């Protein structure tokens, strides 16, 4: 009827040839303006894993790596409580504890979540009703989520143990040293990229759906940034104010704004250069 | 008599902006704190003429004594060190009194003092401090002058049986600014031990409180006088809005007073430090509950709710804390009764500094914080927007319409797409029939030779603005048929693409119903109505949602740059209709807000200008200023007009709804540029909190490197420019040119040159 | 292993390499990123511009813009020597 | 090689030339 | 007619606003500061140009 806002459609499917049930769920809105919106959701779960040699030794490494990650969170809990306290002002140390936390929680979802399988059997009971398979596909989701930013910060954390040679070892400095003055640059630049996305936000932001919203906004400017958005449409959504904006944007922070990075990068890594240069005149 | 509502999710962007502004104050405002009191802190251990003391008066006086000063008068008090002299107050050992006591009124009574030492001493009676008229002259060089004694009665102007007056006036003179919490965050008294600091904690304990407790008792409690609701109009009754903020002052009063008093005398060991904590715990748990109760608003008591607790924030200011500051000095007047309540003078500029920009930290915040309301009061109403006006778009066949020359297949269109969608069972209620205003200009059009358009459209004139008939012109009897419907000075200036046009033409109502509405389309159609000169057709309806409470101007014009083709082009502008009449509604408030700070911004220019005088001009800061406040101004000025026009239309339409059309489009249009203007506005103040970085001793090189570059990068613009317009004088580029980074050069080294420069 | 699913553009794992050598072009889509996560999915794309485009390829024009110049002032000098 | 490692020469040249007219033209004016 | 010409026009207003800064600061070179002396060849462009 009119009184209708949104429609669901979901089932399952198996294909037993390999092991991956895969759940379709489907949605359709309707909003009070009139329109319609859809949206669909594909997921390929795997819950009788414990078929195949491969599968076993899968379990084995998982039993492994909660075995490392007590040997880490141990080696941690000695070194905070037996040793220096307040160790915080190191950044190699405040980011163990984020690997850490994010292990914890990934290997937490994953007891919440494998434990938890008896709807299958259920199914299995009669299978002349629907399953409700709705739950772990959502929770399939949230585990990879964790799981691609966990193997992010391990990958990142290999950065600790390049220093075997003096160019290696410069860069680093170059690197570190740079990063205490960027830092308000940064702060005094994001003020602006937000002055300039809420701007947009309240001008364009009815009328041509690419500022429809604020973290929309901010995308439009980065892929504006990247030279991939033209203003073809923007005269269509305003006349004035469009063309003003997109040269004042395109004029400010890429030409002017943009080149204190280079500045300040190049300024650092030629001074700390020069100053590892004189450190041999001494010796 | 409670409820626990969690009606909805859609959040009240309202609380959560002030909560955050109020906050970010109060981090900022610590922040500066911090130096001033780190200064103060280096400092624990001209305002009149030298004082001298340097006397003989008595001999064999090997001890020590504490001669204390106290310079009295209004807006100015500190103490003394004590009576040591340049022989360590022996014989003949007094110098003159050269400390530093930067406290002095005017011809009032400053003079009090004091002596303490081991018990008694010689006839040793320094006479007084000669200091009559040297620097400042805050008073004579004459005084009793004689031998005196421990607790010397040290009165004057420019037994004491009577020390109720004077210990009342005179603990009354001292704690008047020191005692009362709000301002005395820049008159602490040195020596003190209440740390200049959480005296800023005191007061945001106060404000978060404050919102915290009006935010419960607006959408909590609605039981016991059931008076808010529906019966319970926005506007200040006067009676009732400042009752409930007396009354929630009132009752969160006594937690501060707990607060405060855990803070005072508390070194009670180290007690102090726990108490931070406290606050950090409870403003953010007011701070929470107002997320948790303000969610669920209706959209008219946000108002009331600011008012309420702006009302109990000046209440707690004008009384409260002078009887407080009063209460306690009748308590120790009558308990225990106490009788006792370029080198290194660089520091008083830092400290008139930080207190200036002290100062102007609260009116910044406070002007962010209405402009912020003024942007975001309805926050909300802005993707619905969007979508309905999405929505009309694509059921009107947008595409279909943009995709149309010829200016005979607009009689199908409008026959098969648009009439259905007017008319039907429900079919998007309209409020509002249809108008075809129409232009001829009179001065017959002729074909381009083959082809589309050569240039653009030309050979205009004047527009024709005589009386015709059915079919075209032949007035016989009386008034024409077609009558040219003088335009309205309200609403106008479409801005096709030949010229500017206005709302001025020759209409049609387009009929009520399905079928009369086609029979006289068709019946205009036949007899010639649209097939000459005919500039413009200028379509255009109307539309209101009443789901998300938001109308929409539709306009369509088709346009002739010559005979036989068009071009087509659409608006749909989706508003809020709010009257002026409505009461004070949120915009009317941030309206007459923005109006007192620009007055102010003008009184304060105006101050400097005469104070210097003429010739003030050619200094960039006043030419911020004038339009600075020019913007503020017209900000406020075109939305109060947007809300009067808004009721203007209104009334003429419900005055004559059944054969009216009362073209609401103007309004759409002030509704559009009163969010421009304001979306600027916000947009400068953002900037100048970039700028205002520069107060971090590392920082400040990043806008003199910027500063300092500025000629190079207008001459290198100058290049560019240049060579472009010689690019086209000989009849990509830009690309080219922009991709030699040629700024990043000129920025390296004038970085380079300041950082050198910076040791 | 965020987008190796949907999208069909990070199906191999040397398809993501390429996806993003051809990001550093300027070669974008960024109309299935946005919607095959819509959290995690724009925030790898915002933190991969700032991090490329701003710091690590300002980074091989400072060290061939301060050897260009110390070579040139050694070669010059010992022309002069 | 096109994007990293050969147009950065360019830009070094360019920024060489300008910081060898600057100091040229600082040590006539100062001279 | 063109949303191109208006920008002319606006130039053609800042253009204005310029004169007028020049006219109104070169009044005061001739009135507080020491008149008849244009030996400059550099006070002459000045107010030919205005
Ligand atoms: C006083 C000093 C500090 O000690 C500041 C230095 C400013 C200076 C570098 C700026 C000021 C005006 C600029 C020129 C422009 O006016 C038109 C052009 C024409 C174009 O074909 C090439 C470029 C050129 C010459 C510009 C070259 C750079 C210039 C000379």
């Amino acid at each position: 009827d009119r009184g209708t806002r949104a429609t669901f459609i979901d089932f399952s499917v198996y294909n037993a040839n390999i092991n991956l049930f895969c759940v379709v769920r489907l949605l359709v809105e309707f909003p009070a303006t009139g329109g319609v919106i859809p949206s669909w959701q594909f997921q390929p779960l795997k819950l009788i894993r414990y078929v195949t040699t491969f599968d076993f030794f899968l379990a084995a490494c998982e039993i492994i790596f909660c075995f490392f990650i007590f040997y880490y969170v141990v080696e941690e809990i000695l070194e905070i409580r037996i040793h220096k306290l307040h160790y915080f002002r190191s950044f190699w140390n405040c980011l163990d504890v984020v690997i850490v936390v994010l292990s914890v929680v990934a290997i937490g979802i994953n007891i919440y979540r494998t434990s938890n399988v008896e709807v299958l059997l259920q199914f299995l009971e009669d299978q002349n009703t629907f399953p409700n398979f709705e739950h772990l596909a959502y929770w399939q989701i949230q585990f990879n989520n964790i799981a691609a930013v966990t193997v992010f910060f391990v990958w990142i954390k290999l950065f600790k143990f390049i220093n075997f040679n003096r160019t290696m070892s410069q860069l680093s400095t170059t690197m570190s040293r740079c990063a205490k003055d960027l830092f308000g640059f940064a702060i005094m630049f994001f003020i602006i990229f937000l002055a300039y996305a809420q701007l947009a936000y309240l001008v364009f932001g009815t009328q041509v759906d690419d500022f429809s919203t604020f973290q929309e906004c901010i995308f439009t400017q980065f892929r504006i940034i990247l030279g991939d958005i033209n203003f073809a449409e923007i005269e269509e959504a305003n006349r004035v104010l469009g063309p003003i904006y997109f040269t004042t944007f395109v004029f400010f922070m890429f030409f002017i704004l943009l080149n204190m990075f280079l500045a300040i990068i190049n300024d650092t890594y030629s001074e700390v250069k020069s100053d590892l240069a004189q450190q041999k005149a001494e010796m | 008599r409670f409820v626990f509502p969690e009606p909805t999710a859609d959040v009240n962007y309202i609380v959560m902006l002030t909560c955050a502004v109020c906050l970010v104050t109060y981090m900022v405002m610590a922040a500066i704190l911090h130096k001033l009191d780190q200064l103060d802190a280096s400092r624990g251990r001209r305002f009149k003429y030298e004082i001298l003391v340097k006397t003989g008066w008595g001999r064999g006086s090997g001890t020590t004594a504490h001669v204390g000063i106290m310079l009295y008068g209004v807006d100015s008090r500190s103490g003394h060190r004590h009576l040591d002299g340049d022989r360590a107050f022996h014989r003949n050992s007094l110098d003159i009194f050269r400390i530093a006591t930067p406290h002095s009124l005017g011809s009032v009574w400053k003079i009090r003092v004091w002596h303490d030492n081991k018990g008694l001493s010689p006839a040793w009676f320094l006479q007084h401090v000669i200091v009559r008229d040297l620097q400042t002259a805050r008073s004579a060089f004459f005084l009793v002058n004689d031998w005196l004694s421990v607790e010397t009665e040290a009165n004057g102007g420019l037994a004491a049986l009577l020390r109720f007056r004077r210990l009342l006036v005179a603990e009354l003179q001292r704690g008047f600014f020191d005692k009362h919490i709000w301002l005395s965050i820049w008159d602490r008294p040195p020596r003190s031990r209440f740390t200049r600091i959480q005296r800023a904690t005191c007061c945001v304990l106060l404000i978060c409180l404050f919102l915290g407790a009006n935010a419960v008792w607006y959408g909590a409690v609605g039981d016991s006088a059931y008076s808010t609701g529906h019966v319970s109009r926005l506007s200040p009754l006067s009676v009732d809005t400042v009752a409930v903020g007396l009354v929630s002052s009132v009752v969160v009063y006594p937690v501060y007073l707990a607060i405060l008093f855990l803070f005072r005398m508390s070194r009670p060991a180290w007690c102090a430090s726990l108490a931070h904590g406290l606050s950090l715990l409870l403003v953010a748990v007011a701070v929470a509950v107002s997320g948790w109760v303000g969610a669920s608003f209706p959209p008219g008591v946000s108002v009331a709710w600011l008012l309420s607790s702006s009302a109990s924030f000046l209440a707690s200011f004008l009384g409260w804390e002078p009887l407080k500051v009063l209460l306690e000095a009748l308590y120790f007047s009558l308990v225990a009764k106490r009788l006792h309540p370029f080198l290194a003078k660089e520091e008083a500029r830092k400290v008139k500094r930080l207190h200036g920009m002290l100062r102007s930290l609260l009116v910044y915040m406070l002007f962010l914080l209405v402009t912020l309301l003024a942007s975001y009061g309805d926050a909300s109403c802005h993707g619905h927007a969007y979508r309905l006006q999405s929505a009309i778009k694509q059921e009107l066949h947008s595409r279909a319409f943009l995709a149309i020359t010829r200016s005979e297949e607009l009689w199908p269109w409008m026959a098969h797409v648009l009439l259905p969608y007017v008319h039907g069972n429900q079919s998007s209620p309209e409020l509002g029939p249809p108008r075809l205003r129409q232009v001829r200009l009179q001065e017959a059009l002729y074909p381009d030779p083959p082809g589309p358009r050569v240039h653009t459209c030309s050979a205009a004139g004047g527009f024709s603005t005589s009386d015709y008939d059915v079919g075209w012109e032949s007035p016989h009897n009386g008034s024409g048929t077609w009558a040219y419907s003088a335009p309205d000075l309200l609403g106008a200036w479409s801005w096709g693409s030949c010229a500017v046009y206005d709302s001025g033409g020759y209409v049609q109502e387009l009929g009520l119903s399905l079928e009369e509405s086609r029979d006289r389309l068709r019946f205009l159609q036949l007899h010639n109505w649209l097939d000459n000169r005919s500039r413009a057709v200028f379509l255009e309806l109307t539309r209101y949602s009443p789901a998300v409470g938001l109308h929409a101007a539709v306009t369509l014009r088709l346009e002739f740059p010559a005979a036989g083709r068009a071009l087509a082009a659409l608006s749909v502008r989706p508003f809020a209709l709010r009257r002026l009449s409505a009461g004070l509604s949120l915009p009317l408030l941030t309206s007459v807000c923005l109006l007192l700070f620009a007055v102010h911004f003008a009184v304060a220019e105006a101050r400097t200008w005469h104070r210097e005088g003429r010739w003030r001009v050619l200094r960039l800061g006043a030419w911020a200023r004038w339009l600075l406040v020019a913007l503020t101004a017209a900000t406020a000025l075109v939305r109060l007009a947007q809300l009067g026009a808004a009721d203007r239309q209104w009334t003429r339409f419900v005055r004559g709804r059944p054969r009216r059309f009362t073209s609401f489009d103007q309004v759409a249009q002030l509704s559009s540029a009163a969010r421009g203007l304001a979306a600027s506005l916000l947009f400068l103040l953002l900037v100048k909190a970039a700028q205002q970085l520069r107060f971090v001793r590392q920082w400040s090189v990043f806008g003199k490197t910027l500063c300092r570059a500025l000629p190079e990068l207008l001459g290198v613009t100058l290049g560019l420019v240049v060579l472009g317009v010689a690019y086209a004088q000989l009849a990509w580029a830009l690309r080219l040119w922009g991709a030699l980074r040629l700024g990043a050069v000129i920025l390296r080294w004038r970085y380079h040159a300041l950082r050198g420069e910076l040791y």
